């Protein structure tokens, strides 16, 4: 599996949203090594924690300018893959 | 019927707080 | 009886809209039921005043709203009572303008 | 928005999910077939996607169906509750209206056959609408987790009695129109002729 | 007159806000100004009624506000009028009441 | 004061509905 | 120049929105030598055109799960980056 060490160097969100994203990433990485499923779980946690609508994008070599509401872009990096949970809603 | 000026009920809803910023972001790259 | 009017308005709002799952065909019905209950509370009170109650039922969506009622009478025979109620994702605000004949 | 509309939409969502189980099985099998094609390099032509492209289209359809089913399940509770309440109220009102029409249909003198037929049709329509509303409330409660007495209860018996009285009133309207045709002919025939 | 009152309310809404949007620090101010304009229009009318005007400025952000006013006033001599004004983003839902005394 | 035949006119603004017509698909990483 | 076209893999959206998104993403990628700067330029163009603000996905690894509202949602591959740009609200 993957020991999801949430290296949130720049988590442009509140502590509760960052903790929710970290817990979702940890559970998803424990369950499976699927990047899309991990991003989906982070998106579900963000939708639970910061209301509709929320989404999370995870990639290895990806570029996406996080454009959402403030305290709604949960960015915890499981190593280097930053699961940017920018809640666009 | 005598009518005159008075004070009306001042009830209002404060707006929400939100900031929209398209800040450049990219995940860290490891070989 | 401003306090009694506010209590009856809050009770009617809880009985009609409250905070339950509203519907498109049920939000207007709940607002109408709240207005009818406010009229019943005004009529059964027996106070000699032609009260005008503006039942306000809105859904919480982050938009501003300010329902302010202005009348033209004397403060000795007329008055208004304010009751505030909130829901999980809706609202039910009642304001009655009791005006004497 | 209507209770019957919500019940019909919930039933449509259930049938759509029943078909979409096999549809998503076919879509997953087609995604696997396109993946095997990609294993042989046989991707689909670029104008479309691959066989995995067809699988992605099927997945988009499945996600849309899931969202529609979520909306239907959300509306089903309100639909079933409104259906059952409207059914009980309509059953009582239809029983009362059918009894009133069968007792006191439009029995006036001139052109009375049309009025009696209208009264009988109104009573029968009230009874049938009450029975149908009770049936729709029972179906919406079954398919949406609502509480409705959609069985042959006292409201159903009153609706049946109202329907029978309305059928009697409609037959009275028909016989009265048949008599009134000859009566109006005898009245409107020329006095000299 | 009901038609004259509605036309005066619409004209005052056009002169005060019309189709422009509102602000967090000015929504209640616009509502108060519209209510005061409606009251002034009712006062200049000369109809012997204690004017009661309520003005609510609502934003177009999905907040579905049910606006109504139930009053114990006679149908043939008094009345309460409620409508929602159309704008770009300020759906003004103002209810006015007129009761002869 | 015997109140006359008067009622309440309810004209509410339309709310916002959720259309969850998600276009789910297979989105693979570069390989 | 990479062609950020779209294949018929999943397409339930507005054609004008899809064309604007593809052109903005490819133009920003060509203009900015940094992937983060290209994503920033794409977000700036999207927030200038279809109001501010929303974030899209353009990268090597892409995948998530959300209630994608129509007319602005698709899931494809725009050349060397997976085209998954869905706007919810």
């Amino acid at each position: 599996m993957c020991d999801r060490k949430a290296v949130i160097k720049n988590a442009d969100m509140s502590e509760e949203m960052q903790q929710d994203s970290v817990e979702c990433a940890t559970q998803a990485l424990e369950k499976y090594n699927i990047e899309k499923d991990i991003a989906a779980h982070i998106k579900k946690e963000f939708d639970k924690k910061y209301n509709p609508t929320w989404h999370c994008i995870v990639g290895r070599n990806f570029g996406s300018y996080v454009t959402h509401e403030t305290k709604h872009f949960i960015y915890f990096y499981l190593g280097q893959v930053a699961i940017l949970l920018f809640k666009s809603g | 019927i005598k009518l005159g000026m008075a004070k009306i009920t001042q009830v209002d809803f404060p707006p929400r707080e939100i900031v929209t910023y398209t800040k450049e972001t990219q995940t860290p790259v490891m070989a | 009886v401003v306090d009694e009017v506010s209590n009856i308005v809050k009770e009617a709002i809880e009985s009609a809209i409250g905070g339950n799952a509203y519907q498109h065909s049920k939000v207007n019905q709940w607002t109408t039921n709240v207005v009818e209950q406010t009229l019943s509370q005004l009529t059964k009170l027996g106070k000699p005043f032609k009260y005008i109650v503006t039942c306000v039922i809105m859904q919480k969506n982050g938009a501003g709203l300010h329902t302010a009622s202005s009348c033209f009478w004397d403060s000795s025979t007329d008055g208004s009572c304010t009751v505030r109620w909130e829901n999980k994702t809706m609202y039910c605000i009642v304001s009655a303008f009791g005006l004497s004949i | 928005a209507s209770t019957s509309d919500a019940v019909t939409f919930i039933t449509y969502v259930q049938s759509l999910k029943r078909k979409i189980k096999q549809f998503e099985k076919q879509v997953e099998l087609y995604r696997n077939g396109q993946r095997l094609l990609e294993k042989q390099r046989f991707q689909f032509p670029p104008s479309w996607l691959y066989i995995d492209n067809i699988e992605g289209e099927w997945g988009a359809f499945n996600d849309i169906m899931r969202r529609k089913d979520s909306a239907i399940q959300q509306q089903v509770a309100n639909l079933q509750m409104k259906i059952v309440q409207e059914d009980r109220a309509v059953e009582s009102r239809t029983t009362d209206l059918l009894t009133d029409w069968e007792k006191t249909k439009p029995v006036t003198g001139n052109l009375r056959p049309e009025e009696a037929l209208q009264a009988l049709t109104i009573y029968e329509g009230k009874f049938g609408r009450l029975k149908d509303d009770r049936e729709k409330c029972a179906k919406a409660k079954e398919a949406l987790e609502l509480t409705d007495t959609g069985l042959l209860s006292g409201s159903e018996e009153r609706v049946q009695v109202a329907l029978e009285e309305l059928q009697d009133l409609k037959g009275v309207w028909s016989e009265l129109s048949k008599v009134w045709e000859q009566i109006d002919q005898m009245k409107e025939q020329p006095w000299v002729s």
